[PDB]
C-alpha cells in the first residue's frame, strides 16, 4: 500500500482519488492519502472551492516512483511532483502517518469498481497521449482539447487520442465505399486493432482512459473519443465474441459509475440507441442494455 | 451550408455546380403474384445531374441489370448514384469539375460524401427547396432513351434547348422548374398545354417546343394557372 503525501492544503479544495473524494478546508491540517492499492493506475484530482471552473488532476502509477502534491501559489494549483530521495520520502511519510493527518484510500473488499474501470489503462501509453516526457505522471484538466478537435491550438497541452473518422480514407477502402461505411469491421479489425492498437486490450485501454477523463474532468473531447470508440464496435458486423463480451462488461461498469445527474451531457443518445437497438450488436450487450434501461430510460 | 430561396441566385454565378436528383434511379411497378402476394418489378431508371448555369444534363441511365441479385435496393440506389456521380466527376477535366454538388434529397449526402473523399475541395450540400426534378421522366425524349436502354449508358442533353441565346440562366432555371412543377402536379394537363397547337414543333435536337418569346409568356401563364388550379382541386379553395 502506497502513500501520496501533501506538503499542505492552503486552499479549500475538493480532492478526488480514483472514484472517491473528500472536502479539505482552507488550511485544514491535511497531509495526504494513505493505503492506496498498488498494482493499478491512479488519478488524483482537484476542484477548488473558489473556482469550480477547471477540474484538473494527475494520472500516476505508484510503481513508477514516489510522488507527492504541493500547492504552488504562483500558478495557483495543487501540483504533482516526484521525490527522488527515497529516504527523505519514507521519512516524511512516516511522520505524517504517526500523527494521523492522512485519509485512508477507502476500498471496500467486495468492491472491484476501480479494477473494472481501469483493467486496460496503461500508464506508459498515457504519457504518449498526454505528451510530457519529463514527468512520470500525467496532468489532464477540463479544458484540454484533443488532436482532432485541433484539426477542426497549443499542441503541447493536447490529448493525443487515436484519431477515428468514419468519413476518412483511412476508414473507407476504395471501391468498398457503401460496404465499409455501413459495416466498419475492416476499419475496426485491420486498420485499428491490427495496425494501431496491436490488440483489443489496448483498444479497451484508451476507451477506458477516454471515459474517465470525461467523467472526472468533464473533458468534452474525451467524451467524444469514448463514444467514437464505442460507435466503431457497435457499427462493425464482425467483432470477436470475446471483445463483445468484455466491452459489455466495460460499459456496464462505466454506466454504473456515472453520476446519475451528469447523464445529459456525458451520454450521446445517437450512439447508444445505435449500439443497443439499431446496430449489429443490438443483441450482444445484455449487461450494458439492462443497466441503461433501468438507470437512464429517458435517454432512449 | 444548405440551399434555399435566400441564396437562390448563387446557382447562376460562375463557380461550377451540379444538382443531383436520385428520385428516378430505382423504379418499380408493383403487381400481384399468382399466389396472390405482392412483388415488384424494376424498370430502367436514371440519375438526373444538372448544371443550372449551362443547362447541361448528365443523364446516367440505370439499367435494371444493376439490381440483379442485390438486396436492400432503395439503399443501394443511393450508393449507386453516389458512385456514378463520383465517376462522372473523375472523368471531367479538372477545370470542368464542380466546386459544389447539391443533392435534392438529404439521404444522398453521406453516400456522395463518402464517394467523394478524393475531392475534399468539392462541397456537398443539401437544399431546402422542393425542386420538381422527379418529373423529368414526364419529358418524352428523356423517358424514351431511359426505357429503350439495353445497357448502362450516359446521355448528354441541354435541358434549356437554345433558350440561353435569348434569356439568362436565372430565367431559364425559373422556366424549367415551372414546367417541371406543372408536369409533376398534373402531367396530363401540363402536356396538353405544351402541345395543343400542332404548328409549334419540337426540333429533333430539343426537348421542348420552339416557342417564340411571346408564346412562352402565354405558356408560362397557363402553367401557373394549372399549378394554382390543381392546388384548389386538391385543397378546395
Ligand atoms: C499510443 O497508442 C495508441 C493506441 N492506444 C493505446 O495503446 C493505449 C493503451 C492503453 C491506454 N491506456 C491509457 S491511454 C491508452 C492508450
Amino acid at each position: 500500500m502506497n502513500t501520496v503525501p501533501f506538503t499542505s492544503a492552503p486552499i479549500e479544495v475538493t480532492i478526488g482519488i480514483d472514484q472517491y473524494s473528500f472536502n479539505v478546508k482552507e488550511n485544514q491540517p491535511f497531509h495526504g492519502i494513505k493505503d492506496i492499492p498498488i498494482g493499478h493506475v491512479h488519478v488524483i484530482h482537484f476542484q477548488h472551492a473558489d473556482n469550480s471552473s477547471m477540474r484538473y488532476g494527475y494520472w500516476f502509477d505508484c510503481r513508477m516512483g514516489n510522488f507527492y502534491i504541493q500547492y504552488d501559489p504562483k500558478d495557483g494549483l495543487y501540483k504533482m511532483m516526484e521525490e527522488r530521495d527515497g529516504a527523505k520520502f519514507e521519512n516524511i511519510v512516516h511522520n505524517f502517518k504517526e500523527r494521523q493527518m492522512m485519509v485512508s484510500y477507502p476500498k471496500i473488499d467486495e468492491d472491484d469498481t476501480w479494477y473494472n474501470l481501469t483493467e486496460f489503462v496503461q500508464m506508459d501509453k498515457i504519457r504518449k497521449i498526454v505528451r510530457k516526457d519529463e514527468n512520470q505522471f500525467s496532468y489532464v484538466d477540463s479544458s484540454m482539447t484533443t488532436v482532432q478537435e485541433n484539426e477542426l491550438s497549443d499542441p503541447a497541452h493536447s490529448l493525443n487520442y487515436t484519431v477515428i473518422n468514419f468519413k476518412s480514407r483511412e476508414a473507407i477502402r476504395p471501391g468498398h465505399e457503401m460496404e465499409d461505411f455501413l459495416d466498419k469491421s475492416y476499419y475496426l479489425n485491420t486498420v485499428m486493432l491490427q495496425g494501431i492498437f496491436k490488440n483489443s486490450s489496448n483498444y479497451f485501454g484508451e476507451l477506458q482512459f477516454a471515459f474517465l477523463n470525461a467523467m472526472f474532468f468533464g473533458n468534452y473531447g474525451s467524451s467524444l473519443q469514448w463514444h467514437a470508440m464505442i460507435e466503431l464496435i457497435c457499427s462493425s458486423a464482425t467483432v470477436p465474441k470475446h471483445m463483445l463480451d468484455k466491452l459489455d462488461e466495460i460499459l456496464y461498469y462505466q454506466i454504473k459509475t456515472l453520476p446519475e445527474q451528469y447523464s445529459d451531457i456525458l451520454l450521446n443518445e445517437r450512439v447508444w440507441n445505435i449500439c443497443l437497438y439499431s446496430s449489429f450488436q443490438k443483441n450482444s450487450l445484455h449487461n450494458t442494455e439492462k443497466i441503461m434501461e433501468n438507470k437512464y430510460p429517458e435517454l432512449l | 451550408g444548405a440551399m434555399n430561396s435566400s441564396n437562390y441566385a448563387e446557382l447562376f454565378n460562375n463557380d461550377i455546380k451540379l444538382f443531383v436528383d436520385d428520385t428516378n434511379v430505382y423504379r418499380v411497378t408493383v403487381h400481384k403474384t399468382f399466389e396472390g402476394n405482392v412483388a415488384t418489378k424494376a424498370i430502367n431508371g436514371c440519375i438526373f445531374t444538372l448544371n443550372p448555369k449551362t443547362g447541361h444534363l448528365f443523364l446516367k441511365i440505370i439499367h435494371t441489370s444493376v439490381w440483379a441479385g442485390q438486396k436492400r435496393l432503395s439503399q443501394l440506389a443511393k450508393w449507386k448514384t453516389a458512385e456514378e456521380v463520383s465517376a462522372l466527376v473523375r472523368s471531367l477535366p479538372k477545370e470542368e469539375q464542380p466546386k459544389q454538388i447539391i443533392v435534392t434529397r438529404k439521404a444522398m449526402l453521406d453516400p456522395l460524401e463518402v464517394h467523394m473523399l478524393d475531392f475534399p475541395n468539392i462541397a456537398i450540400r443539401p437544399t431546402e427547396l422542393r425542386l420538381p426534378f422527379s418529373a423529368a421522366m414526364s419529358i418524352d425524349k428523356l423517358s424514351d432513351v431511359v426505357m429503350k436502354a439495353t445497357e448502362p449508358q450516359m446521355v448528354l442533353f441541354n435541358i434549356y434547348d437554345d433558350w440561353l441565346d435569348r434569356i439568362s440562366s436565372y430565367t431559364a432555371f425559373s422556366r424549367l422548374t415551372l414546367l417541371l412543377r406543372a408536369l409533376k402536379t398534373n402531367e396530363e394537363s401540363a402536356k396538353m398545354i405544351l402541345l395543343s397547337d400542332p404548328t409549334i414543333t419540337i426540333k429533333s435536337y430539343h426537348l421542348w417546343p420552339s416557342f417564340t418569346d411571346e408564346q412562352w409568356i402565354t405558356i408560362e401563364s397557363q402553367m401557373r394557372d394549372l399549378i394554382l388550379t390543381e392546388y384548389g382541386r386538391k385543397y378546395n379553395v
